[PDB]
RNA sequence: AGGGUGAAAAGAACCCCCAUCGGGGAGUGAAAUAGAACAUGAAACCGUAAGCUCUCAAGCAGUGGGAGGGGGAACCCUGACCGCGUGCCUGUUGAAGAAUGAGCCGGCGACUCAUAGGCAGUGGCUUGGUUAAGGGAACCCACCGGAGCCGUAGCGA
RNA sequence: GGCCAGUGAGACGAUGGGGGAUAAGCUUCAUCGUCGAGAGGGAAACAGCCCGGAUCACCAGCUAAGGCCCCUAAAUGACC
RNA sequence: CGGUAGGGGAGCGUUCCGUGUUAGGGAGAAACGCGUGCGUGAGCCGCGUUGGACGAAGCGGAAGCGAGAAUGUCGGCUUG
């Protein structure tokens, strides 16, 4: 598995850099299940994969207990990689594609180039 | 050694009838 | 710049297949399926000439066996003597193929060359 | 004159023989070089 | 396809010799399951547990999975293949040296329940052509 | 001593089956030993 | 077009009979093997067995020109070294006749798998009746003045 | 394209074993050609080719060239370029309006190649700026769409004479 | 020396044979005769099933003729019997050779490049031909670069 | 003449010879044949003897050297 | 129009490059086979499968370019 591994300049994994941020309220772009809203909730920064949730459904099987007791079956869902997930807020329901601005103080944030609305919001 | 090949062009006729055997027949 | 062939599997299995019903070695151990394949090959020259003179001789002993039926001293020796005499365009040794289809026939043959 | 369509005259060019790879070739073997003697070994040869 | 007249039990990389594994597979293929059952129970050969534990559990592998009995039940096929084979050096004198193999049987049986849709007269009836594909489950030197 | 030349399939496979047939003989009397253990009258197997 | 192959022949073969009362043993043998292989039918093929029975009687008087019948010896070998063995004409007419004869068209029919298998249409008797009226053996003809 | 030969790879040059005495073939290095450790018989090693061609042959390649694809409506021409702020729309439209757009390798040059054409002319794949200086056989010989200016056409035609 | 399940472990819940090795269902997955000694999978080699056939045989084992039979209903399988046929390479005046070599299968493995002289084919130029080092907005390069070489006069130490 | 090869101990048969013992399938030279480098038929098998020279196809015919009782083709054909 | 050593002529094929991110291609690229289809031949067209991703033809270019022979050599397998 080794032709896997993450890759390390000088004892550390490369951390790639993606648009999407943890709380993003995503559209799947293209692949299988095209065209669902969700929400993120992890995003493994190494590998461009987030899972966004009660979408992918993967159907997985766990031994529970010690003496093979219970053992009952789990439902987890996986990743789906970056480039397949675009913005949408609630009010323009839309996908789009992210961009930047400086506003009137220091900070820099998120804006949806095909709309007006802020990705950043508050801080919180 | 020759690998080499043939191929003779035959023609594959038909017969259709026989005529004019009349003349002096031999048979017996 | 390295130019690995596969071309020999071919070559070769081309061959693994010309030799089929080879019964031995001499079907599936390709190191020596190459000179079987060349010695049928060489056989098919002999035997194809051969067959020639071969099927002249089987004609020869049997138009001599259905000329001798006729119980008195002939032959197919003299059979020619007489058939040449009398001029008969080269019945082609197929004269000894009615012999045996149109028996009747080449008794008719045989009578006419009599005379 | 496009790229595809541009050939070199005939004669022009051949293409070099390479010895010892085929009977067929005729150049296959021996390569010419007949057998054995200082000439068949490889190396420097005989000073002209 | 067998159409469920049959029951694979394939085997793992079981460690004796093939051709060993291969006097006693050769020994029971044809006989009903009860016959081969109490005869591997008392074969006087070590390939022959082995293949004892295999069958059971084809048996069994065979009435609960599927659902089938065991009197009319026999081996149809029975085959043992190769395996991978290890190589040890084991040394000798005069300082040589030579490769001691170890084999490993892999057995694949095929047992057999009978399924008869029964059919009373020789007789043939160029009828329900469509039909006839399902009656003709099994037969022998069939023709035309 | 030592060989000259390999055998052949057909042969080797002659004498496989040889020893392998030599194998068959030897359960049918296996057989008839379990054919009779089947409860019976008899004095053998305590 | 295609020469006719001998076609599958059992069984109503010609059957001849030969008294050898006083035939040379050479020439009537050359004439027993050439009706052995059928050579006497437009029917001939070297490759089937096209040839007719015959049944030789009166194997005990087969005649033998010369001074042969003292001369003539068959020599059966033993593989073994020492094994050679000797033995006059003169003593196998009087001791088991029939080999003669079974010598003779043995060497003049194709010794193979099919001459061996034909060997067994030569019928040879000491005596002067023939068991075999099988065909109803029609005597054998003899094309030869030397006999 | 380079490779190594029996002297280079590391393999060592010791016998590995004594001459007879042994049954085994004369193998003289396990560094050799014929075991599949390395050593290669006359593999590629960096030659540098180079071919001579005759100026004034060359020349006429490119005479020869041109003159075979003028004249049969492969040949459209111009005579001048005035972009500002180039941008690549202005330019591709004035292909389309032009002589043939059709972004199909349509040779294109120029004289003295302004850097506001230069700039909105390589973002098109298939057409790219020739200048005297940049002139290639290679690309002028698709006889497919070339064009020329005027100072291309004299300064062509005062370059090759009949 | 040892690389390549899958797009995602979703790497196999549950059941049965069961020393928990290994299996058959169920389930996942598009596919797991892709299930973890897992990606295409050749040949040697080990089996299995079906079609025809060998136990008075004789043969570098094939070939031409083809009896008998099986196949889908004239072509392909097998072959009764006849005839002809003294492996292949190296190497020799001369080998089937009882001279060499090879266990079989698959791969790796041999007149190559650099620069120069000579000759031929092809092309450019010519009352001359050519440039080399070097420059050229990289490297290739349009253009430049005539120093140099070859063809122009021989004989003679 | 140009550009380029391979070859450099041949073998036997016929003839004229040397050496040998008018011994060798010996050796050595001179003039030719076949093999070498060449198949096919006769010679039982059988490089160097005889006819003969292989582009291929033909389930056509005439012959050469040699042959016609059987194994194998063709008269166990004529007369001295 | 036999042909070894050997010389000359005409070709096929393989990996890669120019024409190309070509034509064609998840209704499916190559290894296995049916076609005595086709060729004098090296080989080429078609034809199929669980898998299944790339890549012709034509006119050209280059070669780590064509294998049963090295008591070759690396791996897998047998015989005894």
């Amino acid at each position: 598995r080794w032709e896997r591994k993450d890759c390390k300049p000088n004892s550390l994994p490369k951390l790639h850099k993606r648009h999407v941020k943890v709380g993003d309220t995503v559209k799947v772009i293209s692949g299988g299940e095209k065209g669902k809203i969700g929400e993120i909730s992890k995003i493994h920064k190494h590998n461009s994969t987030v899972i966004i949730k009660d979408l992918n459904f993967k159907t997985k099987h766990v031994k529970s207990k010690e003496e093979g007791e219970q053992g009952q079956i789990i439902k987890i869902e996986a990743a789906i990689h970056s480039s397949n997930v675009m913005l949408i807020l609630k009010e323009q329901e839309v996908a789009d594609r992210v961009g930047h601005k400086i506003l009137e103080d220091v900070r820099k944030v998120r804006y949806l180039i095909k709309t007006g609305e802020i990705v950043d919001t508050p801080d919180r | 050694r020759r690998n080499i090949g043939h191929r003779q062009p035959i023609t594959r006729i038909k017969i259709t009838g026989i005529t004019g055997y009349e003349d002096y027949p031999a048979s017996t | 710049r390295v130019k690995r062939g596969y071309i020999a599997r071919r070559r070769r299995k081309k061959i693994r297949f010309f030799a089929s019903s080879f019964r031995g070695a001499h079907s599936r151990l390709t190191r020596t399926i190459a000179q079987q394949k060349i010695r049928a090959l060489v056989s098919a020259h002999r035997d194809r000439d051969r067959q020639k003179r071969d099927f002249r001789r089987l004609w020869i002993t049997r138009i001599n066996a259905a000329i001798r039926e006729r119980g008195v001293y002939y032959n197919y020796s003299k059979f020619i003597h007489d058939l040449y005499k009398r001029q008969l365009l080269l019945n082609r040794k197929i004269l000894a193929q009615i012999a045996i289809l149109n028996p009747n026939c080449i008794y008719m043959i045989y009578n006419e060359i009599i005379k | 004159f496009r790229l595809d369509n541009l050939g070199p005259q005939p004669g022009s060019r051949k293409k070099g023989k390479r010895k010892g790879r085929g009977h067929a070739a005729g150049q296959g073997g021996s390569c010419g070089f007949g057998m054995r003697g200082q000439k068949s070994r490889s190396g420097p040869g005989i000073m002209r | 396809p067998g159409k469920c007249d049959e029951i694979t039990t394939r085997g793992y990389s079981i460690s004796m010799s093939v051709d060993k594994a291969r006097r006693v597979i050769d020994q029971i293929r044809g006989r009903s399951y009860a016959e081969t059952l109490m005869i591997l129970e008392l074969m006087p050969y070590r390939a022959c547990y082995p293949i004892f534990k295999l069958i059971y559990s084809a048996a069994a592998n065979a009435s609960h999975n599927k659902q089938f009995n065991k009197a009319n039940l026999i081996i149809s096929k029975a085959e043992v293949n190769k395996g991978i084979t290890l190589k040890k050096v084991k040394p000798r004198a005069r300082g040589r040296s030579y490769m001691i193999k170890r084999p490993t049987c892999h057995i694949t049986i095929v047992l057999r329940d009978i399924t008869h849709f029964d059919s009373y007269d020789k007789f043939l009836e160029s009828l329900t052509p469509k039909k006839l594909i399902a009656l003709l489950g099994l037969m022998s030197t069939g023709r035309r | 001593a030592v060989p000259k030349k390999r055998t052949s399939i057909y042969k080797k496979r002659i004498r496989k089956n040889i020893w392998k047939k030599k194998g068959y003989w030897a359960a049918l009397k296996a057989f008839s030993l379990a054919k009779s253990l089947s409860t019976g009258n008899s004095k053998s197997f305590f | 077009w295609y020469p006719k192959s001998a076609d599958h022949v059992p069984t109503d073969k010609k059957w001849y009979v030969v008294d050898a009362t006083d035939l040379i043993l050479g020439r009537m043998a050359s004439t027993i093997a050439i009706h052995i292989r059928g050579k006497n039918l437009a029917s001939y093929t070297p490759s089937v067995d096209m040839g007719a029975f015959v049944i030789v009687v009166n194997a005990d008087k087969v005649a033998v020109s010369g001074k042969k019948r003292t001369q003539k010896l068959y020599r059966r070998h033993s593989g073994r070294p020492g094994g050679l063995k000797e033995e006059t004409f003169d003593q196998l007419q009087k001791r088991i006749p029939e080999r003669i004869i079974e010598h003779a068209v043995r060497g003049m029919l194709p010794k193979g798998r099919l001459g061996r298998y034909l060997f067994n249409h030569l019928k040879v008797y000491k005596g002067a009746e023939h068991p075999h009226q099988a065909q109803q053996p029609i005597d054998l003809p003899l094309r030869d003045k030397r006999i | 394209a380079s490779t190594l030969t029996r002297a280079e790879v590391r393999g060592g040059g010791r016998k590995p074993y004594p001459q007879k005495k042994t049954g085994r073939a004369r193998r003289g290095s396990q560094g050799s050609p014929l075991r599949p450790g390395g050593g290669v018989i006359f593999g590629p090693k960096p030659r540098d080719w180079t071919i001579k061609m005759n100026k004034k042959e060359r020349r006429l390649a490119l005479s020869t060239a041109i003159a075979s694809a003028v004249g049969n409506s492969f040949v459209v021409e111009e005579f001048a370029e005035n972009f500002e702020k180039p941008k690549t729309k202005d330019f591709i439209a004035a292909m389309q309006r032009w002589g043939l757009d059709p972004a199909e390798k349509s040779l294109f040059f120029l004289m003295d190649l302004v850097e506001n054409v230069e700039k909105s002319g390589r973002n098109i794949r298939t057409l790219k700026l020739l200048t005297p200086r940049s002139l290639n056989l290679f690309d002028v010989l698709n006889a497919e769409k070339l064009v020329f200016t005027e100072g291309t056409i004299q300064y062509l035609n005062q370059r090759y004479g009949v």
